[PDB]
């Protein structure tokens, strides 16, 4: 039917990728030899959607991987469901970026982006009709920030009228991971502002706080904010491979969610979430569904709501619900924080119900945000870089590999000006 | 010998027809695989030897919908080609509808249409069903509305819609969609049956004593008003209305063609036991402002024409005795230039209760459609809506980008403005 | 896929090389004779069946220590000729390395480096092991890190070198071949790591309570350091790092680029029962001045970039917490143009422990690379230590007669006064 | 591959030149036949220093024997390890210099100095990589004193980049042995001062005093002055021939010890020094053998270092060891007597540990110490010279041979200049 292809770069892209498709495999019945091992035939009436039928009833997912190392390629390679993967989609090169972003960008990445594109063009070419495409890949970087970017760029390029759909961990405000992060965040969203459709922003100190508040998780481990971030990937998309009462696919939420173009940043959230103990103190109805999506401890994002006005919010639900409930429950919320929505746009919430649910749970649902407070991050970025760039540290391994002060300020001055917007709008 | 014909677009135009289309198989015994073991020619064809066939057609711009239809029980109903599916939705834009995806569509239904057509030989107009917030619904049915109009002309084009709701909403640009359609489809329409989900969810929440209503629900109360609306063609009675007499009695100007319908009685079968269900009892529940499917206030505005059709066990006396107890009554008031403002009809068979549903089996049964002006509230709050988002020039970008030009946004906003002013003039 | 070339120069060199080859064939399950009963190939290379040849080359111009490798246990684990000696040293005299007997042998050396270099694919870089007050590890080191340089170009080259300390010395003439070899190489490097051996010497008796220690147990410990440092390219872990990152992340400006090394935790088996080595604790440690590899007072100066790097039973949340805890902290204070300054890996592979070691066994370990400013007061001494010492010409006549200038002595001085100069400016 | 020749010169210079081979050859597992019979391998890797192979398992010294009469050269082949040495090698005249630095220096010498030099090239060619030269000898006489200075400035004409040490008895303050010593002390210094690396002052007072007071010797013999004298030739040059921790060569000494060319007089010292009674009450440790090194009583030069500073120090110490200890114990004593340092010159003294020590003892060091107190001894000379040549004394048995004044004034003023220096150094 409709067909999204499937992008992943560098470290943090390819594992987000590997849990996601172990996830999608364990929701479509398929086991990691990529026979299809499931019961109810919805699991395989639209499986066009993100495998491909490869003869003798084997399925392989129409995904792309792309690294400038071949460790990570190594790894997902050997790990579980490694071999569902069809060999001629690993694309990978043989020096790395090295957490820079012009080695990504002109570099490195200028070498491998035609080869990956070849792969990219392949795979939209066999497919009948395409609904877009979607990357993994983080901000903080040099392989995934840079070369995700120059594929993005290619892309568009090449599929004008098509959705792109980014999923980016974007760098956190307490610990930093990278000493050169705000070069690369800054630029990253540079490009990310004019060349994307819809961006979701994911930090993993948020991710942090959900599995030791709410999980209860002692030891929390990367697997688990990947099976987190996978979680919400499979709630985004479920309407378009199962049935449902009201159907939203990817432009019915683009056109729900983003007014002008440039403001396309969201903060997704996901519900139910129970430790092992505290399962049985609840019951699970849509009412503690709501709850827990309109709740800053329960966003993957980390920004408070409460310091800005909700522009447009999506409500994805999955499982066998009543509409009534639904529509009251999203009026008595909007009605309780009249405050915390924009007051020139009525009935900020969209809402889609889909019948079938993740399995092991009879219930579920996908809370998607735009709200305004997502330029204090951006904000945070910007004077960081500012307080970087003032005493031009680091810059000469960004100037060796080609990369003139100029791209910095307009980097700098789009920051400024999506910032200036924000608040304009607030 | 007269023969209708059903189009149902977008997603609840399409489930709408499903539960409209069971009750049908469901009334004239016809089994869900076509074979029945003969008044229902004016909505089955017979094919072949004891096959019937529907006189419908099925139309969205995205397959899932009609899929769960060519894989359920009434797949073997339904002549395949008839149900048509696009490859993209709408996705809530109301130019995708009209200019991106539409054409791409319209001349297969057309088609189709005229196929079907082409084996009536007493057609008496169309009944389509869709909605105002949706992409596809508003678009493409506009467009459809144009190109019937163009083609057959002078037949009846009798609407099913479904209101946004003033505080129950689910898509967050359905003003500009509703704003859209209506500018499009005034000059096109005969006349509208208008509903809202609100109104239908309190109405089960609290006659039915339902707490948790879904979507079936609504359709089904929905397909009831509407065999209720067509059982005058389908059986006969005591005084049969046809579908041009509501055209010519229910539209006193040619743009106010915006009739509001109302079932009675809706009860379960707890309360149905403790109830004496008269004609007079039901005649003055239709006119409770808390029995409407629109949720409005009859209170503020006043009555132009009213429609009631009877079903059941039924005599004319106490009709007109009903009638005049609700003529003397002084908190509902009718235009002074309407002094006769009522329309019968009298049909013998029962209404038929589906099983596993929630209304319980009565005598009696009523479909009350009434042209008020208290429409113009409505109206008027949708007007509020759209000027406020248009005023940031919010989402625009969407609606440009597929074809349109803001010079439609400001057409559609002028001649919303004239409507209302019509109504506020008609009103004195 | 990846590899890379280890080169040991000099006494010290090659007796560190001799101890990380030994910890190295130990981490791989690799005999001393190359047979093993595949991560590894970035260090060893593949002969014929079952054969492991180590990636290095050990260089000296005089032959003793490298016969003792010749003839020592690890004798069939190199190869023949990557073991290269000349038959005079340089006398603790930068000019004889560097002129009269470097010119002599670095032919053959690029030779060999270049056949290592034509077996690798993927080659990310060179680790060079040397001294700074030796003749051959200061002449040869330099000229070989110029012709490095030259032929090879972009490629990383990371440096370890023993700093001399500041009241234990060796030789007498340490500060001019210290300050020659420093202004030679500047313009060559990377990044080059520090170690101190009586910072060494004060953390064997002080951690470890050895009251005798030898060369042995510092050797040992630096090849801790270092396959702390190379075990993201040995092995799989949460969050790996190259050799690159470290350059791009710890070298603010390009002549600023003389990070030093931290190891933690180091403490006899006796302790290790009655302590609980958690993440905080250890990450805690690396940053007191007590257990620094490098005799200096961190105190006294502000950090630019850190680095750590984390082996073993390590998850990223503690690892998140300790860093913001250690953020909190106002005795350790960060230049205000580096709001960010931590760079993070976490490996699984847990550290081991050589047989017959001082180190007990432990579930974690971390390897923490800083860049500070307090190593301007190190170069402020070395430089007082040169001035006092050419004030008098002492010694000058030695590098004179061997084909140096007494203007190379004044560029030198000069360029290490803008070296501090820049230090000083940046620390503000 | 390193190679050094000796060379033996006068009686002394026979006398401890043949004490030194006996104990080289003991360390080395030699008997007096030439054959081998050590166990340890460590004394046949690094043999090619001192001996050269001449088939059938036999070695033989690379040592040259000179005198200009048979009677010593008689009594060392006469007397233990006598046969070890070629017979060629014994270069010898018939009438003896007679205690005058002209006849060793002009008339005799010049007849016997183009075998010698032709004998010493024979061997020098022989070796493929030499280190250099070390002659025995003694300042007092008339054949060592004149013949070693001919040697000396013949071998620095033909090898000018080696390596030339001397070890040679200087005359004692308190008692001479000869009439004329001051004429052929000033002469020999005259000529040391250009024409030699380093050179090794050994005073007999100074070992006769050690033999007293510390070896608690009743009856010393001149063999026990060259037992001493041999072991501290063979602890200078231990890390040519064996592995150790920290190596130094000649030429590494060489570097380290003299900052100006004229200042390359030495007063060199052995540790541990300990009679058979008083064994048994001391631990051998390395504070012990610095503390014996650093005292005036344990040196062998007849010069007290606490009249002067000192201006460079090398420690070579034999045995295993922890470095540490030497490092932590060599800063001690240079911060308890910094008065006694040279403060323009930090960290005076150079360490060195080689890993086998001698046969018998588990530790030892050897210590060499560059003083300005030297400038003492070589005051008293040049004044005993003065006083001598004032009256014309002796002078006519040093004219007769064909020497003029202008030597000796020349001379004279050599030495004044060198105690300058030392004075003007201090
Ligand atoms: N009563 C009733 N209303 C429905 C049903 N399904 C959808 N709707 C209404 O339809 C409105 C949105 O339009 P949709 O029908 O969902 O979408 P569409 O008409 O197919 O147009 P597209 O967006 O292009 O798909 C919602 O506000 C609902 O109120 C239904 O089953 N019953
Ligand atoms: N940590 C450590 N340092 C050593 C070791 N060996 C020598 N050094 C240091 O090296 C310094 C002197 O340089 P060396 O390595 O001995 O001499 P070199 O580099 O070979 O140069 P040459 O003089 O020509 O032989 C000393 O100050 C020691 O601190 C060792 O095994 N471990
Ligand atoms: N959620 C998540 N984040 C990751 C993972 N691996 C790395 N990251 C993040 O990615 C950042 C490092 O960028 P990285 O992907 O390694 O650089 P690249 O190799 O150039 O793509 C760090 O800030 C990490 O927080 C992962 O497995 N899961
Ligand atoms: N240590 C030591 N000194 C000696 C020995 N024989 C002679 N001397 C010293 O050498 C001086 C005599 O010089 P001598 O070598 O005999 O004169 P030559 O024949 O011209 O070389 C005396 O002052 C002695 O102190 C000896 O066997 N050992
Ligand atoms: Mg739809
Ligand atoms: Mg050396």
């Amino acid at each position: 039917m409709r067909e999204i292809v499937h992008i992943q770069a560098g470290q943090c892209g390819n594992q987000i990728g590997a849990k996601f498709w172990e996830v999608i495999s364990d929701e479509h019945g398929i086991d990691p030899t990529g026979s299809y091992h499931g019961d109810s035939d919805l699991q395989l009436e639209r499986i066009n959607v993100y495998y491909n039928e490869a003869a003798g009833n084997k399925y392989v997912p129409r995904a792309i991987l792309v690294d400038l190392e071949p460790g990570t390629m190594d790894s997902v390679r050997s790990g579980p469901f490694g071999q569902i993967f069809r060999p001629d989609n690993f694309v990978f090169g043989q020096s790395g970026a090295g957490n820079n972003w012009a080695k990504g960008h002109y570099t490195e990445g200028a070498e491998l982006v035609d080869s990956v594109l070849d792969v990219v063009r392949k795979e939209s070419e066999s497919c009948d009709c395409l609904q877009g495409f979607q990357l993994t890949h983080s901000l903080g970087g040099g392989t995934g920030s840079g070369m995700g970017t120059l594929l993005i760029s290619k892309i568009r390029e090449e599929y004008p009228d098509r959705i792109m759909n980014t999923f980016s961990v974007v760098p956190s405000p307490k610990v930093s991971d990278t000493v050169v992060e705000p070069y690369n965040a800054t630029l990253s969203v540079h490009q990310l502002v004019e060349n994307t459709d819809e961006t979701y922003c994911i930090d993993n100190e948020a991710l942090y706080d959900i599995c030791f508040r709410t999980l209860k998780l002692t030891t929390p481990t990367y697997g688990d904010l990947n099976h987190l971030v996978s979680a919400t990937m499979s709630g985004v998309t479920t309407c378009l491979r199962f049935p449902g009462q009201l159907n939203a696919d990817l432009r019915k939420l683009a056109v729900n969610m983003v007014p002008f173009p440039r403001l396309h940043f969201f903060m997704p959230g996901f519900a139910p979430l129970t430790s092992r103990g505290s399962q049985q103190y609840r019951a699970l109805t849509v009412p503690e569904l709501t709850q827990q999506m309109f709740d800053a401890k329960n966003m993957m994002a980390a920004c408070d709501p409460r310091h800005g006005r909700y522009l447009t919010v999506a409500a994805v639900f999955r499982g066998r619900m009543s509409m009534k409930e639904v529509d009251e429950q999203m009026l008595n919320v909007q009605n309780k924080n009249s405050s915390y929505f924009v007051e020139w746009i009525p009935n900020n919430v969209k809402t889609a119900v889909c019948d079938i649910p993740p399995r092991g749970l009879k219930m579920s649902a996908t809370f998607i945000g735009n709200s305004t407070a997502i330029q204090e991050l951006f904000k945070r970025i910007s004077e960081q870089f500012t307080a970087m760039f003032r005493r031009k540290a680091f810059l000469h391994w960004y100037t060796g590999e080609g990369m003139d002060e100029m791209e910095f300020t307009e980097a700098e001055s789009n920051m400024n000006d999506l910032v200036s917007e924000y608040q304009q709008y607030q | 010998m007269r023969e209708c014909i059903s189009i149902h677009v977008g997603q609840a135009g399409v489930q709408i027809g499903n539960a409209c289309w069971e009750l049908y198989c469901l009334e004239h015994g016809i089994q869900p695989d076509g074979q029945m073991p003969d008044s229902f020619n004016t909505f089955f064809s017979e094919t072949g030897a004891g096959k019937h066939v529907p006189r419908a057609v099925f139309v969205d711009l995205e397959p899932t919908v009609i899929d769960e239809v060519r894989t359920g029980t009434y797949r073997q109903l339904f002549h395949p080609e008839q149900l048509i599916t696009g490859k993209e939705d709408a996705a809530n834009n109301y130019a995708r509808g009209h200019y991106t995806i539409g054409k791409e569509i319209i001349d297969l239904v057309l088609d189709r249409i005229r196929k079907l057509a082409d084996q009536c030989t007493g057609l008496q107009g169309f009944l389509v069903f869709h909605s105002f917030g949706g992409g596809t619904g508003s678009g493409f049915t506009s467009l459809l509305m144009e190109r019937l109009s163009v083609d057959y002309g002078k037949k009846s084009k009798l609407e099913f819609s479904i209101y946004p709701a003033p505080q129950v909403s689910t898509a967050v640009v359905e003003p500009y969609n509703s704003i859209l359609t209506t500018h499009t489809t005034l000059e096109h329409s005969d006349c509208a049956f208008m509903v809202d989900n609100e109104a239908i969810y309190d109405i089960c929440r609290r006659n039915l004593d339902i707490e948790r209503p879904t979507y079936t629900n609504l359709n089904r109360l929905i397909s009831q008003i509407v065999s209720s609306i067509t059982a005058s063609l389908r059986f006969d009675g005591a005084l049969n209305v046809d579908l041009t007499e509501f055209q010519t009695n229910l539209v006193p100007y040619p743009r106010i063609h915006f009739p509001l319908a109302t079932y009675a009685p809706v009860i379960s079968a707890e309360k149905a036991y403790h109830e004496q269900l008269s004609v007079a009892e039901i005649t003055n529940a239709c006119f409770e402002p808390a029995n409407q499917m629109v949720k409005c206030d009859p209170r503020h505005g006043k009555y132009m024409a009213c429609c009631l059709l009877y079903r059941g066990d039924v005599v004319p006396k106490d009709v007109n005795a009903a009638i005049a107890t609700i003529k003397t009554k002084r908190s509902i008031q009718f235009v002074d230039w309407c002094p006769t403002g009522f329309k019968v009809g009298i049909n013998y068979q029962p209404p038929t209760v589906v099983p596993g549903g929630d209304l319980a089996k009565v005598q009696r049964a009523v479909c009350m459609l009434s042209n008020t002006t208290a429409i113009a509230e409505a109206w008027a709050r949708l007007d509020h809506k759209f000027d406020l988002m248009y005023a940031k020039r919010a989402f625009v970008h969407w609606y440009v980008g597929e074809g349109m030009e803001e010079g439609e946004f400001s057409e559609a906003r002028e001649d919303m403005a004239a409507l209302e002013k019509d109504y506020e003039e008609v009103g004195v």
